[PDB]
């Protein structure tokens, strides 16, 4: 689509739960609480992947909660940061399934986003060191609305729903209009229960080619 | 900082 | 419990 986030989120920006979330996060930053990612990065998934360009949606939960790590994309870390263990498991699955994929020397996934992979955490900020610390704000309400708008306004998006939380988040999606694939989370805590072998990266590309669209090149590139 |  |  020519559709943009601005076309469908302009009124959502004015909703009380959204305004209260931004105001709470801002007040915490002001009071000296370190919150990740930085304010300028919080909406980078939307900056890098416009609504009409979404081809694949991969949900996460929280941003990484250590210094310099999160930058507004699920799974990805800034250049120079050690590869997170869940992303390492994604790289292992990729190297086992995509012809010519080789282990990257970084974890920075902007180049996935620029190809139409929406790397959406369901909660968009976190206090330093403290997983789920911003879960009680309105981010899940916001990202529920984002998923509902992709479901409504697009056709044929691939959703890769990894783990229980992401699968529940995607329970609404129309499974005839879109292509929903489920597996365990790639975290070491669960990957051996079926993430390895899920073949989701190949399956997403097979769908895209059956739709007459270009596949994702899953090898990430440094800027 | 909001792209919409 | 898998935040990331």
């Amino acid at each position: 689509n020519e559709l943009t986030w601005h076309d469908v989120l302009a009124e959502e920006k004015q909703q009380p739960y959204f305004l209260n979330t931004l105001q709470t996060v801002a007040s915490e930053r002001q009071s000296g609480v370190t919150i990740y990612p930085p304010q300028k990065d919080v909406f980078n998934a939307f900056r890098f992947t416009e609504l009409g360009d979404v081809k694949v949606v991969i949900l996460g939960q929280d941003p990484y909660h250590g210094p310099g790590q999160a930058h507004g994309l699920a799974f990805s870390v800034r250049p120079g940061i050690a590869i997170p263990p869940s992303l390492l498991n994604m790289y292992k699955e990729l190297e086992n399934t995509i012809p010519g994929f080789t282990r990257p020397n970084h974890g920075y996934l902007e180049s996935w986003a620029r190809q139409g992979v929406l790397l959406l955490n369901t909660v968009l900020t976190v206090r330093a060191g403290q997983a789920h610390s911003h879960a009680s704000l309105g981010w899940e309400t916001f990202t529920d609305k984002v998923i509902s708008l992709i479901n409504q306004h697009r056709e044929g998006v691939v959703f890769l729903l990894w783990g229980s939380h992401a699968q529940k988040k995607g329970a609404i999606i129309d499974k005839q209009r879109h292509h929903v694939l489920k597996a365990p989370h790639p975290s070491p805590l669960s990957a051996h229960r079926g993430f390895f072998g899920c073949n989701h990266f190949v399956l997403a590309n097979q769908w895209l080619e059956q739709r007459g669209e270009t596949p994702i090149d899953w090898m990430p590139v440094l800027p | 900082d909001i792209p919409f």
